């Protein structure tokens, strides 16, 4: 009875497994910070609980008195994955599953 | 003559 | 005379 589906059965189990190794391999979100700057791995265990981020940029001086400033930048990355292309494909292979065994 | 200060990253 | 410092990638 389900000799001629066990192919599809089997594309489900590999979506499915690559679904959760995407959950488990990537971090959900990060804080990014670029920029020249002086981060104390003591101090950064405050990142949950501080409220203010305060970033004050690398001043370079030139030899000829000139001043200027590094580029500081900060703030949240997240991963995310094509949700609607692969859920519209699951459900078909789910629905076809079930069509072609009644 | 001042000199190249390298910035500071503080969450207070 | 300061010299080319290479960056660094860190996560912490």
């Amino acid at each position: 009875d389900y000799e001629k589906v066990i192919t599809l059965i089997d594309l489900y189990d590999n979506a499915e497994s690559d679904t959760a190794n995407y959950m488990s391999d990537l971090n959900d979100a990060m804080l990014l910070i670029k920029g020249n700057l002086n981060l104390d791995p003591v101090e950064v265990r405050k990142q949950k609980e501080a409220n203010v981020l305060f970033l004050e940029p690398t001043v370079y001086v030139d030899a000829e008195g000139r001043e200027t400033e590094g580029s500081v930048d900060g703030g949240y990355i997240y991963k995310q994955y094509d949700v609607q292309g692969t859920e519209a494909y699951k459900d078909r292979l789910n629905s076809d599953i079930h069509m072609f065994t009644n | 003559r001042t000199r190249t200060k390298k910035g500071r990253a503080v969450f207070f």
